């Protein structure tokens, strides 16, 4: 669920 | 090693713009995101947002939309923060901070920070005065010599002795802010009283906001 | 947005624990809580990530955990170098990062130490520019409270006096500086100028003369 900043 | 090196401190007037660079070395720049963090003097860290080095897309924190632009020049492995329409409350140290894999919400490497001072007041480079020890003052084994860095604006100043070769016994003191609005600071190094007459001592005073560096030789009284 | 107590304290060798309270939408929702240590005027340094993990070079003296909506950093075996500000951070369900306000950790037990005082007279060069300044440098005192008085000959002086507030040194002792601005005739017209630093009722005095 945690968005990948890249 | 992984390293983030930021541009020098700057003074800017209200409504002006400023661009701070964060040059990455030691890893594949486009492989990891870059975050920006602000720290107002005496205050805490605030996250400003992040930029993807793969797409170039920026994402801004709610408090930092509109006047803040994250950008990149990948050909020189550099991330840029531009602040437009500068306000008094923008005065802060800005850090670039790399996003650790796999998602980038941990900051493993940080730039050294850049002090942006927003003020209408004019820049003023320091006047540097060498402080020689009196003969009586060298009567004990050691002597304390120094440099007065007087009437500058804005922060910061860095002081070294003999281009960084002499660091032991060096005490550089935090600046005083005078009613006039200008800063002054002092740096002192204690040396053997036997070495005056033989060893040369030079204070190097750097004031990047005015891009001025002075080296004074502390001579005899 | 994350709530940390403003300070923390412990004696050398003992433990300190610092709390960081968020919500179910950050600390309580995810495992991306970080702790950063910051010495004055230096960049923050990662010491804990993903709630309990340590980056390369950080000893296990530093540990992190969380329960419910509150994360906690424990520094065991406290040493003087641990004196610093500590910031927590967490990911949010809004895909943002939030910081705590920071906790200043002080290491206690340091003994009383009197100030060392160096006092410089105005230089020839400064005088030449009609800009004499007496420089009084105060260092290595503890606790971090001092009062400074300036004396012209035998009488008090208070105009053109600038004194910093004490700041922590890199050895957790304290330093300050005081400046007496004069004019060249103010300077030469007296017999001696003095800087007197009082600390816990006791005074260290320095005097210079033209
Ligand atoms: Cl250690």
């Amino acid at each position: 669920d945690v968005v990948n900043q890249q | 090693q992984v390293q983030l090196v930021q541009s020098g401190s700057e003074l800017k007037k209200p409504g002006a713009s400023v661009r701070i660079s964060c040059k990455a070395s030691g890893y594949s720049f486009t492989s990891l995101s870059m975050n920006w963090v602000r720290q107002a003097p005496g205050q805490g860290l605030e996250w400003m947002g992040w930029i993807s080095t793969k797409s170039g897309d920026p994402t801004y924190a709610q408090a930092f939309t509109g006047r803040f632009v994250f950008s990149l020049d990948t050909s020189v492995n550099t991330a840029y923060l531009q602040i437009n329409s500068l306000e008094a409350g923008d005065t802060a140290v800005y850090y670039c901070a790399r996003g650790q894999p796999p998602v980038g919400w941990t900051f493993d490497y940080w730039g050294q920070g850049t002090l942006v001072t927003v003020s209408s007041a004019s820049t003023k480079g320091p006047s540097v005065f060498p402080l020689a020890p009196s003969s009586k003052s060298t009567s004990g084994g050691t002597a304390a010599l120094g440099c007065l860095v007087k009437d500058y604006f804005p922060e910061p100043v860095t002081v070294s002795w003999n281009s960084g070769a002499l660091t032991s016994g060096v005490h550089t003191f935090p600046a005083v802010l005078q009613s006039s609005g200008l800063y002054s600071l002092s740096s002192v190094v204690t040396v053997p009283s036997s070495s005056l007459g033989t060893q040369t001592y030079i204070c190097n005073v750097n004031h990047k906001p005015s891009n001025t560096k002075v080296d004074k030789k502390v001579e005899p009284p | 947005a994350l709530t940390q107590p403003p300070s923390a304290s412990g004696s050398p060798g003992q433990s300190v624990t610092i709390s960081c309270t968020g919500t179910s939408s950050d600390v309580g929702g995810y495992n991306y809580v970080s702790w950063y240590q910051q010495h004055p005027g230096k960049a923050p340094k990662l010491i804990i990530y993903e709630v309990s993990k340590r980056p390369s070079g950080v000893p296990d003296r530093f540990s992190g955990s969380k329960s419910g909506n509150t994360a906690s950093l424990t520094v065991s075996g406290l040493q003087a170098e641990d004196e610093a500000d500590y910031y927590c951070s967490s990911y949010t369900s809004s895909s943002t990062l939030v910081f705590g306000g920071g906790t200043k950790l002080t290491v206690l037990g340091q003994p009383k130490a009197a100030p060392s005082v160096t006092l410089f007279p105005p230089s020839s060069e400064e005088l030449q520019a009609n800009k004499a300044t007496l420089v009084c440098l105060i260092s290595d005192f503890y606790p971090g409270a001092v009062t400074v008085a300036w004396k012209a000959d035998s009488s008090p002086v208070k105009a053109g006096v600038e004194t910093t507030t004490p700041s922590k040194q890199s050895n957790n002792k304290y330093a300050a500086s005081s400046y007496l601005s004069l004019t060249p005739e103010q300077w030469k017209s007296h017999r001696s100028y003095s800087c007197q630093v009082t600390h816990e009722g006791s005074t260290v005095e320095k005097t210079v003369a033209p």
